[PDB]
RNA sequence: AGAGUUAAAUUAUAACUAAGCUGUAAAAAGCCCUAGUUAAAAUAAAAUAACCCACGAAAGUGACUCUAAUAAUCCUGACACACGAUAGCUAGGACCCAAACUGGGAUUAGAUACCCCACUAUGCCUAGCCCUAAACCCAAAUAGUUACAUAACAAAACUA
């Protein structure tokens, strides 16, 4: 995966929250994008009311899309979700898992430095 | 842990900018700094506030206001005898901590070395 | 504005003293800071002192934790001299 | 006997009723001591005010009103009047740092009126409004 | 350097209660179109992390996301080319809040100052100019040595 989409939700009956999921992910294939799968992380009540669309939301969905798309195309794929109603907060980050855990070695000691002052007599 | 020194303070060899400026030379002296006195703050206040109130409601007579005069008396007491006994227990209280008079002997039989 | 009220900086009082948890409260907020930061706050202080205090309050935490480290090194050698009037 | 400090989460069920209401339902005591004076506001669950009081109402005018013993008695005089309301415990909230927070807290608590909760909710921009200049006293 | 975004605070504004509210070492002036609580745009500024010391040539930069991206197969070099905090100027837009100037209050022998209240330029965005700082780490760039050797002080001394 290149790009993840955490997307997140008004919440809704299960008709219309398919048909929001069907028509999300038409627009991200007619931007040219690849979507690998999608991820459903269940309802839960937001950390904080959110303003979006003249609404205060307490309450959402979250969903997570990954797909590989190209870079000049980043910009529409925002713009269209946030004209889009039933979308309370999009955004868009590189997928994690495109950079490797670096290796690690340990927690390197660092020894007190000495020679900061003259040895004259104070 | 002991914040790093590396790369801080302004020398030649230093590629890295300074991030600090002490004052006076981090060397570390032969003797701590005395104890601070604690500031004193008025006493009997929550005792004296109720005693008014009486005095304000049964026109300045302690006819009533017994109960709340001898509270008043006791505070003055209590603080009285606290306030005449601090001074010399805590000087060889320590806390757990010896007093800095030890201590500076304490530092003095391993001094610091700077010099050689 | 937007969370939950009666969660945050919150503390319930126990066996009906007000006090101790008041206390506990205070406890809280300078261990995280806040009361400082409060204080800071009521007047503005300009970029230049800002990082001028920073280099004293961290060449203080410096010298302090390292003298403490240094009394509590030597602490052992406080018991009685065995070697008295040797 | 486990006692937590932290409040009981409004989502779960906590069997802790005090004079048989719940723990949103207890009213609230606001307490704003800034550094000249100190107002103290009681408002029930629905955040309808029943009775106010500050320093300046209490006879206790300009440098005075900003001391402790102000604060302790409009403490004293709100909770009275929140008293004859029928309120008999009480969710304090604490706004600002100032000298009239510790004398206003036990100044409800001999004024007739209980606390089970004290919460602090201080004003701390996250970077907000510039604050003005420094005082060269 | 662009594009998109907002957590905490604050204000316009509405409801309710209260008669007072701000302010100081102490007061007056100002406000009463106010204060407390609940609901809440825009503008501006970026708690804790940071006891970390990273990036850039310097001045600078530390809220989040995406795009573009940090010269030289790795010496010195100007009056030439490019850049340069903050204040200031020209044109348009924004204005919570802070605030030179100015007005009021207080202090003082006087106070066209320190202290208190109100408000403007301006701090902000777009385009152009100005090219000044204790622009100071007062320590020039590139290779090195710890030998020789303490004016003083400081951040030890020196060679090409
Ligand atoms: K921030
Ligand atoms: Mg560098
Ligand atoms: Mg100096
Ligand atoms: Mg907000
Ligand atoms: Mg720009
Ligand atoms: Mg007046
Ligand atoms: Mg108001
Ligand atoms: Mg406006
Ligand atoms: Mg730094
Ligand atoms: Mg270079
Ligand atoms: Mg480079
Ligand atoms: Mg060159
Ligand atoms: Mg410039
Ligand atoms: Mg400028
Ligand atoms: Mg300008
Ligand atoms: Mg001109
Ligand atoms: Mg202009
Ligand atoms: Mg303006
Ligand atoms: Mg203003
Ligand atoms: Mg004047
Ligand atoms: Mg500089
Ligand atoms: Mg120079
Ligand atoms: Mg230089
Ligand atoms: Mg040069
Ligand atoms: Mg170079
Ligand atoms: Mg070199
Ligand atoms: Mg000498």
């Amino acid at each position: 995966p290149r790009y993840e989409l955490a997307l997140i939700l008004k919440a809704m009956q299960r008709p219309e929250t398919a048909a929001a999921l069907k028509r999300t992910l038409e627009a991200l294939m007619d931007r040219g994008a690849v979507v690998r799968n999608l991820e459903n992380l269940g309802e839960r009540m937001l950390p904080y009311k959110i303003s979006a669309h003249n609404q205060r939301h307490s309450r959402g969905g979250y969903f997570l899309v990954d797909f590989y798309a190209p870079a000049t195309t980043v910009e529409s794929m925002m713009e269209h979700l946030s004209r889009d109603i039933d979308v309370i907060r999009p955004n868009i980050v590189k997928h994690p898992l495109t950079q490797e855990v670096k290796e690690c070695e340990g927690i390197v000691p660092v020894p007190l430095e000495e020679k900061l002052y003259s040895t004259k007599k104070r | 842990a002991t914040p790093s020194l590396r790369g801080r303070l302004a020398r030649l060899g230093n590629p890295r900018r300074p991030i600090l400026k002490p004052n006076k030379p981090l060397i570390l002296a032969n003797h701590v700094g005395e104890r601070r006195r604690e500031k004193g703050e008025a006493t009997c206040i929550t005792e004296m506030s109720v005693m008014m109130a009486c005095w304000k409601q049964n026109e300045f007579r302690d006819e009533a206001c017994r109960k709340e005069i001898q509270d008043f008396f006791d505070c003055a007491s209590r603080a009285e005898a606290a306030r005449k006994m601090r001074s010399i227990q805590e000087n060889l209280g320590e806390l757990g901590s010896l007093p800095p008079k030890k201590l500076n002997k304490l530092l003095h039989r391993f001094p610091n070395k700077p010099h050689v | 504005a937007n969370h939950l009220k009666f969660i945050a900086r919150t503390v319930m009082v126990q066996e009906g003293n007000v006090e101790g948890a008041y206390r506990t409260l205070n406890r809280i907020l300078t261990m995280d800071g806040l009361i400082e930061d409060i204080k800071r706050r009521r007047y503005y202080e300009k970029p230049c002192r800002r990082r001028q205090r920073e280099s004293y309050e961290t060449c203080r935490r410096i010298y302090n934790m390292e003298m403490a480290r240094k009394i509590n090194f030597l602490m052992r050698k406080n018991r009685a001299d065995p070697w008295q009037g040797c | 006997s486990s006692f937590s400090i932290y409040p009981p989460i409004p989502g779960q069920e906590n069997s802790l009723r005090w004079a048989g209401k719940k723990f949103e339902e207890i009213p609230i005591a606001h307490i704003k001591a800034s550094y000249n004076n100190t107002q103290i506001q009681v408002v029930s669950a629905a955040h309808q005010p029943l009775a106010h009081a500050s320093c300046g109402t209490e006879g206790f005018r300009n440098a005075k009103k900003g001391t402790g013993i102000a604060a302790q008695t409009a403490g004293i005089a709100a909770a009275a009047k929140a008293t004859g309301k029928g309120v008999t415990h009480v969710r304090v909230v604490v706004k600002g740092l100032g000298p009239g927070r510790l004398s206003a807290i036990k100044g409800l608590t001999m004024g007739g009126l209980e606390v089970i909760s004290i919460t602090d909710n201080t004003p701390i921009p996250h970077x907000g409004c510039r604050p003005r200049k420094a005082r060269r006293l």
